């Protein structure tokens, strides 16, 4: 109990979970980097769709982005996070 | 009141066993929250009318002839006195397991019209003071993007979808401001310079 | 004593079928829709100057009738026509107001 | 003084006792001192 | 006059010592000031002798968790 | 030929004259037949008194802020026209 | 029933209006110095003027009409009309002793 | 392109699911088409409304409103735990109709119903082998329930007699789901039914998650439709209609209301009639005569009931959750009844009386806006005038709502969920120490619960309970 | 019946989670799990359940950057727009009475409960009930007769209010003789009515003032209070008020001062507290929410209750309140419309900083909601 | 007149009319119509809209 | 004053009358002889063709 349990709780659970705002962004930013010219991390040869979000969905997937989440607590700590193959 | 919601061919809709067809149907949920008798009345008389060639006279009070005798003369023309059909389905061509109501009704056309209440804007003039997409369909257009939108696009968390929608589709522009005074300057385009 | 007990309605009120049979909102409703149906407003249309106007190509006038519909001669100049009409659900493209 | 200056002197005293607490240029025994003594002053 | 936190609408007030106070406001990030404030003549905080530059904690009822603490700054008026 | 082209007439009314309803033919003959009460408030002046039995329709009312205050005449009814109050006046000294 | 004008076929609508030259009395508002009110619109060839007649708690009859900005007393302003007694004002109003 | 993800919106938008993440499909014609069940999120309808559309421009826009917006992401709203999206009119009557005990199915009957979704496979055996193979419409059902789910619960038919509040129930009143298997009970609205929290939809669509609610509301609710179809669903005349001991029964009754209400005003005529407080006397007579009216047309519905058809369509479309209610039933059956105005009855007319076809002084239930007949039956004149003027004041039926969202939405729209838990502004200012109390989003919540221990208990071992 | 080894294997199981979920859910399940009838359960279906509650509750956390405060805004307000109708005020108009910090209600309401010893009798709630009413000469007296022969005004009593109010007519005869009437003389003319004969005064408009003078003469009860209604809830009495007095209730005898309860919520504030009056904020919501069937959850009423009782002072969410203080000028300026926002910024010289979303989006910068507290770092060379 | 000040409030203003809320690109409105073959995911649209509104590609 | 009684200095008895009428008339509401008069009633009300 740092402050209350309930912080604590909450804090474990999002330890090594992505929120839906991340996921967001980091798909979006693929994506945008990819129709740039950037090229694909996966064999792109019998995907279903050949647009660039669905490359970036499937990219995300699995993990071979080497991507990483900075999150700044309020008190200044930093926590990093890695998608690449976690 | 209600909107055209599908058209469907003479083959394709159920027929009855002498092989009519109906020019509308109506759903059945529609009747028992609104409690309008008078339309299966005026279905039933209607289908009288038509099978025995005599006026129908609905005046509220004095209704001639009764419903009952309308029922009455109508089985005696070859048909159920309660106005139900039996129905086969004209995709399929299998009878249902229950009889339909058929009748006719009188029905009017409205002038409300979808031909005269669609208009889409991709691009096109905008104002001269504020620069921003014109109004009115008899313009080329341009749908306003209120307060409330904005409060559900901020309420889903889209940065950048709420950037794309109130910037680059509006009115995006491009200044120059001196960095001691922060007015706005301009750009000269002939001798290659910056003015403030 | 009264002369006519069905004269406590308007004109457009008389045109409805058994209007002692429906609840009274939809009797008023049934006014306004009413006063936006296309068919013939004039016999002498063709030769005349109108901003805005409608023509419906087959008019009929209704099988079943009121005494009214005689009297203000909108069996002469109808807006409307007569549907077979079947009450069923059918493919679902009727539902709510469909 | 008059009672809204004294209030708002005795905020921005407990402010900065805070602040020099916070920068640890201050121990808690004499910060406890520090907050007694303006309390006892202004009251 | 009359004792009033013995009332129904009223949750449990408790003044913060020092040392716990200095350790909320660091593992919070903040300064004193950015928590809600409590006055010092609000019928409550004379009741327990609160002054200005304290932290109240505060405990509510609540029906999710049962019992919820929160924290209020003494100011002045 | 103002007053009857804009519809603003003497006395601060507005709307008095308004451009014939020629959708069909049940527009127009409503049209010729419309009542419309200087109100248009109160919740009162919309209810159904029943002194309107057989003067005005009860079914014909616009719905929203209007309803209860632009009627439709009924079928039978007429509207006065008036007659000089002396011929009353003597008719009523001498009886 | 409609005049052409400009080309344009204009119709009169009927305007429903309270009677102009009778007296309509009603109670004051709740908690205020007035108890009861009495109303009148009179309506001339060009012009029309509202008079309007209060009782107050004080048991005293006000009139109050357009071009004089103050109250009235009742008996002020009969008298200016040609009743010079008390006995022609009281009779004037009611023969009842009540 | 088909595909293509756009922004779909209809005014007002009062919340956030107003506007929503589409997936664009082109067909022929100059409408704007929608799925039915779309439609209480928009609170939309087919009355002649209107809609607008948006094309995001840019990849990021595009990406952004494909991950957060998408329609089937925000089945439950953020108000309360519960799905806004569910089921509607002609999907409970048909969910019921092919989901009763009565319903059996050949080969041919039942590869036509399953050829609107997306199934293949094996239906395995018949549920009867003789004297003829036979399918029932429980065991169609049950083909789209994943093989772990249990489900005990009653049905929306449950209100009458036919409850029995346990497994043994001879009505299919009792809903009971094992590994999958709808064993008994119906489906109407308190199964499918949108806006009901804590429903069977609504665990299936937490526990599996809101793809396979997509799925299943994309397959199973076609299949209703299609045997509607199949079966034929009508309103006849006769539905509606009662027998004529019904009509002698209720024309009794209301004689004994009117020999009441006439006691009631001779005792108040002759001083014995005692006041409620804070009433004054002819204020407590009216209160006398509207509850002995109200309950005439309590009973007069109660015997329509007991003399009519319990299985004709207007019954279903009622006790399922359809359309309509037993109060509509009751005025197109047995009478409409009292006509009120404010909560009175009808008064204001001519002096003493209401219209000039009535004595002076006349009180009686007929002269002040009681109505003893019924919508089958025909009003009469001053009857058809009462119940115009009853119904004067739903006519006139919102500046003060939009300034109130407007001040709370310019009040609260810096408020932000930190990665500590902390509720906090986006100057820096503490408001919540954790969120609400536990940190649990209302969208997430089990309606308002964080955790349904008894559900958890019958997903378990609901099997054998 | 779970027996005493499947019991000792269920508080062992339970004894390791005791720090994975809140108390109250731990309480909860332990609750639930005990009262498992009728079915043989299984060391193997205790682990399922917990580890099912563990997963379920750690499934519903909310996701740092939810921004939070537009969807308690609109969860709030948009059931006010689905709102459709002593008689108390009630629906959006009380809404707007709670959320504008008005400091006297329309219609103020109070609950009054009573000692054990006063509790269950009727008599001594009524006599509670008449003692706390606030009552005039008027309410007592049933007609007036005023004399324009000997300046005398008569005044007759109804016997049955003059007993139901507990008033006698010695102690009326009390009250005016103490009044600034002046020289009167007061004569008996039965057992139920006196005349005040008015030895001095010479015109008819001062006799009438002074007859509203003494009908409007309060002889008893607290002030404010208009009417009190003794209700039947189980066994115990209860007194409904028309009106509302905290201070003035709080003395009078055989009240239960730790149990009154009132929708005066400025009263509760000054007398009682600031997280009292939030407390009784989210009471008032929720109450005017749920009476009208409309489902909201909790959590957004708190969140309200929290945010118009931060600085210690009921605020207003408008112009004057929370609103007003925030800290951006083109943010009150658009939400006021006026102009003299700017003016007064520019006369003291403000400055204007870009924290908040509106003033981001006026000028065209991405927000710091949703997707905007993400930052992000890339290896390009990871091929 | 219409002067500085009355071109800043009101909500034809510039504030609510052109800061707030504007008018933008690449929108359509059209009445609507029930579609029971459509997932909960789709929506339907005319031919003529598709070949107006379009969608930059790289 | 009362212009539909006339405008002339000849017509000031019946304006007096008149306002006498009118005081009768309220004088008699408040003894409870009457009731306010209802302006829903189409006795009150006139129709301009
Ligand atoms: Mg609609
Ligand atoms: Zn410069
Ligand atoms: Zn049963």
């Amino acid at each position: 109990m740092t402050i209350d349990k309930i912080n604590e709780i909450f804090k474990e659970n999002w330890k090594n979970k992505l929120t839906k705002y991340e996921i967001a962004r980091i798909i979006s930013a693929r994506a945008l980097q990819l129709s740039m010219g950037a090229l694909p991390l996966i064999d792109t040869s019998n995907l279903k769709s050949d647009d660039v979000i669905s490359i970036a969905e499937e990219e995300l997937k699995r993990g071979v982005l080497p991507i990483t989440i900075r999150r700044i607590y309020p008190n200044g700590q930093v926590e990093l996070i890695s998608v690449r193959k976690i | 009141k209600g909107v055209v919601g599908i058209l469907i061919d003479q083959v394709d809709m159920p027929y009855t066993a002498k092989g009519i067809v109906p020019d509308i149907i109506l759903n059945p949920h529609a009747l028992p929250s609104r409690m309008t008798i008078g339309q299966i009345m005026e279905a039933i008389g209607g289908k009288y009318a038509a099978l025995s060639g005599k006026p129908v006279d609905a005046t509220p009070f004095l209704e001639t002839p009764k419903l009952q005798e309308m029922q009455k003369e109508i089985l005696k023309l070859g048909h159920l006195p309660d106005s139900t059909e039996v129905v086969y389905d004209g995709r399929t061509g299998q009878k249902l397991k229950s009889r339909i109501l058929f009748g006719i009704v009188y029905y009017q056309k409205l002038h409300h019209m979808v031909a005269d209440k669609m208009h889409a804007r991709a691009r096109g003039p905008v104002q001269i003071l504020t620069r921003q997409p014109t109004e009115g369909r008899a313009r080329e257009g341009g749908l306003r993007f209120g307060e409330m939108e904005r409060d559900c696009l901020i309420g889903f968390g889209t940065a950048m979808l709420i950037k794309d929608r109130l910037l680059d589709n509006s009115d995006k522009a491009v200044v120059y401001i001196c960095d001691q005074c922060g007015y706005v300057g301009w750009y000269d385009r002939s001798k290659n310079r910056y003015v403030c | 004593l009264e002369i006519w007990p069905s004269a406590i309605l308007g004109i457009i009120a008389s045109i409805i079928p058994y209007p002692e049979h429906n609840q009274s909102p939809r009797n008023t409703y049934q006014s306004a829709m009413a006063k936006q149906s296309l068919g013939l407003y004039a016999s002498n249309y063709q030769i005349r100057t109108d901003t805005r106007a409608h023509l419906l190509h087959y008019p009929q006038m209704p099988l079943v009738q009121t005494r009214m519909l005689g009297v203000i001669g909108y069996n002469d100049r109808p807006a409307g026509a007569n549907a077979i009409l079947a009450i069923m659900s059918y493919t679902g493209y009727n539902m709510e107001d469909s | 003084s008059t009672v809204t200056i004294s209030d708002i002197e005795m905020l921005l005293k407990d402010t900065e006792i805070w602040d020099k607490l916070l920068r640890n240029e201050l121990s808690i025994e004499e910060a406890k001192k520090m907050f007694d003594d303006v309390a006892r002053s202004y009251s | 006059k009359i004792d009033i936190s013995n009332h129904e609408l009223v949750p449990k007030h408790e003044i913060l010592q020092l040392e716990e106070a200095y350790k909320l406001v660091k593992e919070l990030g903040i300064k004193p000031e950015q928590l809600p404030w409590i006055r010092a003549s609000d019928p409550v905080a004379k009741s327990i002798g609160a002054k200005p530059g304290d932290i109240i904690k505060i405990t509510r009822k609540s029906p999710f968790t049962g019992e919820s603490v929160t924290y209020r700054y003494v100011i002045t008026g | 030929r103002h007053a009857l082209a804009t519809g603003n007439w003497v006395g601060g009314r507005t709307g008095v004259s308004q451009l014939l309803d020629r959708t069909n033919w049940l527009s127009m003959l409503s049209h010729l037949r419309r009542v419309v009460s200087s109100l248009a408030p109160n919740f009162e002046a919309r209810d159904l008194h029943g002194t309107q039995w057989g003067r005005m329709c009860p079914f014909e009312t616009p719905e929203g802020p209007n309803s209860g205050l632009v009627k439709n005449l009924a079928l039978l009814a007429q509207v006065s026209v008036g007659i000089n109050e002396s011929v009353v006046e003597r008719v009523a000294y001498e009886l | 029933g409609y005049f052409i004008v400009n080309g344009s076929e204009k119709v009169i609508i009927a305007q429903e209006d309270l009677a102009t030259n009778r007296v309509l009395v009603d109670y004051g508002k709740s908690g205020s110095n007035i108890t009861h009110v009495a109303k009148v619109t009179s309506s001339a060839a060009g012009y029309r003027v509202q008079v309007m007649i209060e009782r107050l708690k004080d048991s005293t009859i006000q009139i109050s009409f357009a071009t004089v900005p103050g109250r009235i007393p009742f008996a002020i302003i009969m008298r200016a009309l040609g009743f010079v007694t008390d006995r022609d004002i009281v009779y004037a109003v009611s023969l009842d002793p009540q | 392109v088909d595909g293509d993800v756009v922004l779909f919106n209809r005014q007002p938008s009062l919340h956030r699911i107003s506007m929503m993440a589409h997936k664009v499909r082109v067909l022929p014609g100059r409408t704007f088409r929608l799925n039915l069940l779309d439609c209480p999120p928009y609170n939309a309808d087919f009355d002649g409304d209107e809609m607008n559309l948006h094309v995001p421009q840019s990849e990021e826009a595009i990406a952004e409103a494909r991950e957060l917006m998408l329609v089937h992401k925000n089945i439950i709203t953020p108000r309360y735990g519960g799905p806004i999206i569910g089921g509607g009119q002609d999907y409970i009557s048909g969910a019921y109709l092919l989901s009763v005990k009565t319903t059996l199915l050949t080969v041919e009957e039942v590869a036509t119903i399953l050829g609107v979704t997306d199934f293949v496979g094996e239906l395995g055996e018949p549920a009867i082998l003789a004297p003829k193979p036979y399918y029932t419409g429980k065991q169609v059902i049950s083909l789209f329930l994943p093989k772990d789910f249990n489900f005990h619960g009653p049905a929306n038919i449950s209100k009458g007699p036919r409850a029995c509040k346990d497994e043994i129930c001879p009505h299919d009143s009792f809903i009971v789901i094992k590994n999958g298997l709808l064993l008994e009970g119906v489906f109407d609205k308190k199964a499918i039914g949108n806006q009901q929290p804590e429903s069977m939809l609504h665990w299936s669509i937490r526990e599996y998650g809101t793809e396979y609610g997509k799925w299943l509301m994309d397959n199973v609710f076609k299949m209703f439709i299609r045997f509607l179809e199949m079966r034929g669903f009508t309103m006849t005349l006769e539905d509606i209609t009662i027998p004529d001991e019904a009509q002698n029964e209720i024309t009794t009754k209301i004689k004994e209301g009117y020999s009441q209400v006439d006691e009631y005003i001779r005792k108040f005529n002759e001083g014995q009639l005692e006041p409620i407080p804070g009433r004054t006397i002819e204020e407590s007579l009216e209160s006398y005569i509207l509850d002995t009216l109200d309950k005439l047309r309590k009973v007069a519905g109660e015997i329509a009931t007991k003399y009519l058809d319990p299985f004709n369509n207007v019954y279903i479309m009622a006790i399922t959750g359809a359309r309509g209610s037993e109060l509509n039933i009751t005025q197109m059956t047995a009478l409409l009844g009292q006509q009120s105005v404010r909560g009175e009855r009808i008064r204001r007319g001519y002096r003493e009386r209401t219209l000039s076809l009535f004595k002076y002084g006349d009180i009686a239930p007929e002269a002040r806006g009681f109505v003893k007949n019924s919508f089958m039956r025909g009003l009469s004149p001053y009857e058809m005038f009462f119940h115009a003027a009853g119904g004067r004041e739903g006519l006139v039926d919102t500046s003060q709502s939009g300034y109130m969202q407007r001040r709370l939405i310019n009040a609260l729209s810096d408020l932000r969920i930190e990665y500590d838990g902390t509720v906090r502004s986006l100057y820096g200012d503490i408001v919540q120490v954790v969120y609400g109390d536990d940190a649990v989003h209302p969208m997430y919540s089990a309606h308002s619960k964080s955790v349904n221990v008894n559900r958890v208990i019958e997903r378990v071992i609901g099997w054998k309970r | 019946m779970i027996d005493e080894k499947l019991k000792g294997y269920i508080d062992k199981r339970l004894n390791e989670i005791k720090d994975k979920i809140p108390d109250k859910l731990h309480e909860d399940l332990r609750a639930a799990i005990m009262d498992i009838n009728g079915v043989e359960l299984t060391e193997e279906d205790i682990d399922r359940i917990i580890d099912l509650t563990i997963r379920e509750y750690q499934q519903s956390l909310i996701e740092p950057g939810e921004a939070i405060g537009v969807v308690t805004a609109q969860s709030v307000g948009e059931p006010g727009t689905q709102m459709t109708l002593l008689n108390v005020t009630l629906g959006l108009p009380r809404l707007i009475e709670i959320v504008d910090a008005r400091k006297v209600p329309s219609t103020p309401m109070m609950t009054i409960y009573l000692t054990d010893e006063y509790k269950t009798d009727k008599d001594k709630a009524l006599d509670i009930a008449r003692r706390i009413e606030y009552t005039r000469v008027e309410n007592v007296v049933s007609s007036v007769s005023v004399d324009i022969s000997n300046m005398s005004i008569t005044l007759q009593f109804d016997q049955e209010m003059l007993k139901d109010k507990g008033v006698s007519i010695e102690e009326i005869k009390k009250i005016i003789t103490k009044l600034k009437l002046g020289e009167i003389r007061i004569e008996d003319n039965d057992e139920y009515s006196f005349t005040i004969y008015f030895e001095k005064i010479d015109s008819i408009m001062a006799l009438f003032k002074m007859r509203e003078k003494i009908l409007n003469t309060k002889i008893k009860g607290v002030k404010g209070i208009k009417r009190a209604i003794v209700q039947k809830k189980g066994d115990e009495y209860v007194i409904i008020t028309d009106g509302s007095n905290l201070e003035g209730i709080m003395n009078v005898t055989g009240v239960d001062i730790n149990k009154i309860q009132t929708n005066n919520i400025h009263e509760v504030e000054e007398v009682l507290g600031i997280e009292a009056a939030r407390e009784l904020i989210s009471r008032e919501i929720k109450k005017v929410l749920e009476e009208q069937g409309l489902d909201v959850d909790m959590r957004h009423i708190v969140l309200v209750s929290d945010i118009m009782t931060r600085t210690g002072d009921i605020r207003q969410i408008g112009r004057h309140g929370v609103t007003g203080e925030k800290s951006s000028v083109l943010a009150r300026a658009a939400f006021e419309v006026t102009v003299k926002h700017l003016l007064d910024a520019a006369a003291r010289g403000e400055r204007e900083e870009f924290k908040g979303v509106i003033e981001n989006i006026i000028i065209g910068q991405p927000i710091r909601l949703g997707t905007g507290i993400v930052e992000l770092t890339m290896k390009p060379n990871m091929r | 007149l219409r002067t500085l000040a009355q071109r800043l409030k009101g909500k034809e203003g510039r504030f609510r009319g052109n800061l707030s809320g504007k008018r933008v690109d690449f929108s359509a409105r059209t009445v609507i119509s029930p579609d029971p073959n459509l997932s909960i995911d789709e929506v339907g649209i005319p031919y003529t809209i598709a070949r107006m509104l379009t969608v930059p590609e790289r | 004053f009362l212009p539909h009684l006339g405008t002339s200095p000849e017509d000031r008895k019946k304006k007096g009358y008149y306002l006498a009428s009118a005081v009768n008339k309220i004088l008699e509401l408040y003894l409870g002889r009457r009731e306010p008069d209802d302006k829903d009633h189409y006795a009150n009300k006139r129709v301009r063709l």
